[PDB]
């Protein structure tokens, strides 16, 4: 499995679960730019970490 | 080139207006083969063997594609031919660099021999010729395949057992390859790869 | 990697203390598990897996 | 060491095949044929040729001593196949045909395991160590019984043109009539008809 396939599968599994709003998740985006998935929300942050 | 010029003329009796192009197709076919045989040698992987039988599977596949297809245009003929070339030559390749170089080789070959105006991306995932949704074998749209496989696979899991699997674009590609295998008269398939990656299901 | 992203955490997290209540924690030792933390984590993993 | 000479083994093989063929053939034809082969076949130039075999790149590497069977059996079978025609000929034309057959049999006995170019290069040697009056051997040359009995034609490329229907692309028994294939099928069936075993490597 490639990175894109893993990302798609992970996003699909993650999407169903509820996600409480967390104020700090936005200013981090600006910084790193590793370019490992389109910048978004917690859902992508979690996917990249995994 | 002579043998296959005869084969192309025979099969283009079904599409007689395009008979003139039988020469460049045959020449393209052997040229691709030679460079394939040259650049992907057995020194990379021991299963990289290429006989002239690769071209004979090719023409029979192209035949079948034409026989069970709709009205073609030259753009369609080239797309179809690209699909066949993909499923013959490149499925055995490992390494994304090898598939990318195969794309480059394909573009060069067609540019050399069939210089037409409306070819688009020739990526393996951009030319989903299907025979499932439609009665006749033709290049169908990715969205509709997705929705069809989702609903049918849901139905399959409801009717059979409880396995949770999420559809993804590689899965639908491999589905189409297996369909292509199983619909041949004597198609035997071999699925190399890792564990936990859906083969047996 | 968490601090590389926006995922903050308990800086003082401990897996055993996070996952295992004291009753189960004792219950295992009454059943005779060795009092070595590596074993405690292993026992947590094996009893907590479902399916 | 080997127990016998190459020459004596040739003589033995000749007599051995004569044991089979002589009873069927009538004596008047028989004697003229059998000395007509023995004397011509026993010349020194053929030995010269054997010494010129050992540097050629044979596949599988069977030593020249163990190749005489193929030469003798194929020669004697071939010559004996034309007996019904030979009876009317003048000596000159008969000698010519006999020479040409022996040269062709020597060629394939000694160089059929060689990769093509070696064979065409070896043809020059065969045409050189036999006498120039004797019929020249060419790779394309084939003998066809033209019009009445005894007007043999040494021609090449008599290729029939195949009118394939489209669906016959997937007849697995099909093949395209090509000069290479024509001569291989020819020599194959001749070797078969001599009742010798074959290995197609
Ligand atoms: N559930 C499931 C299942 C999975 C996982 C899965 C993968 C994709 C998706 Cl979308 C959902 C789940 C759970 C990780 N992989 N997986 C297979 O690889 C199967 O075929 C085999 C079996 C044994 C050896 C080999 Br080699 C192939 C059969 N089932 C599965």
């Amino acid at each position: 499995w490639d990175t894109k396939t893993m990302s798609q599968v992970a996003n699909n599994m993650v999407d169903v679960i509820p996600m409480e709003f967390t104020d700090f998740i936005v200013p981090e985006v600006n910084k790193e730019l590793v370019f490992t998935e389109p910048i978004q929300t917690i859902r992508d942050a979690v996917v990249n970490i995994l | 080139s002579q043998i296959y010029e005869i084969y192309y003329k025979a099969i283009f009796k079904l599409v007689p207006e395009f008979r003139s192009y039988t020469e460049p197709f045959a020449r393209a076919s052997v040229h691709l083969y030679n460079e394939c045989k040259a650049r992907y040698s057995t020194g990379l992987q021991s299963h990289y063997l290429f006989s002239p039988r690769e071209l004979t599977r090719l023409v029979r596949g192209v035949y079948t594609a034409i026989n069970t297809g709709p009205r073609q245009t030259l753009r369609s003929l080239i797309r179809l031919w690209a699909y066949e070339a993909w499923r013959i030559f490149a499925d055995r390749l490992v390494g994304v660099k090898e598939k990318n170089s195969f794309e480059q080789l394909l573009y060069e070959t067609v540019d050399k021999y069939l210089p037409n105006q409306d070819l688009g991306n020739i990526s393996s995932t951009s030319l989903l010729f299907s025979g499932l949704l439609s009665l006749d074998f033709k290049e169908v749209n990715k969205t509709d395949l997705v929705n069809f496989i989702e609903e049918r696979f849901k139905t399959f899991c409801d009717e059979e057992l409880e396995v949770p699997m999420v559809i993804h674009e590689s899965m639908v590609d491999h589905i189409l390859r297996i369909d292509r295998a199983l619909k041949q008269v004597q198609g035997h398939m071999m699925l190399i790869g890792a564990s936990r990656t859906g083969k047996t299901i | 990697l968490l601090g590389k992203f926006a995922v903050k955490y308990d800086v003082n997290y401990r897996f055993i203390d996070y996952l295992v209540t004291l009753d189960e924690k004792m219950k295992w030792l009454e059943c005779g598990l060795d009092k070595n933390d590596y074993f405690l984590e292993n026992m947590s993993i094996v009893m907590n897996s479902q399916d | 060491t080997d127990v016998c000479s190459i020459s004596s083994k040739i003589d033995h093989l000749l007599n051995k095949s004569y044991e089979a063929l002589d009873n069927k053939l009538s004596m008047f034809e028989l004697d003229k044929l059998k000395d007509l082969i023995s004397d011509s076949f026993d010349m020194a130039s053929l030995t010269n040729i054997f010494t010129c075999s050992n540097d050629l790149v044979h596949i599988l590497g069977v030593r020249t001593f163990n190749k005489l069977e193929t030469a003798v059996q194929l020669a004697v079978h071939l010559i004996s196949s034309y007996r019904q025609w030979f009876q009317n000929l003048d000596d000159k034309s008969l000698k010519d045909v006999i020479t040409l057959l022996i040269k062709r049999s020597l060629l394939y006995a000694l160089a059929g395991d060689s990769t093509g170019e070696s064979q065409r290069a070896f043809i020059q040697t065969i045409n050189t160590y036999f006498g120039h009056d004797s019929q020249e051997l060419s790779d394309y040359s084939t003998i066809v019984i033209a019009n009445d009995k005894l007007s043999f034609s040494s021609f090449c490329s008599e290729i029939p043109s195949v009118s394939l229907e489209a669906h016959e692309v997937m007849r697995p028994d099909i093949v395209i009539p090509t000069i290479d294939t024509i001569k291989h099928e020819k020599i194959f069936y001749d070797l078969l008809n001599s009742k010798r075993g074959i290995i197609l490597c």
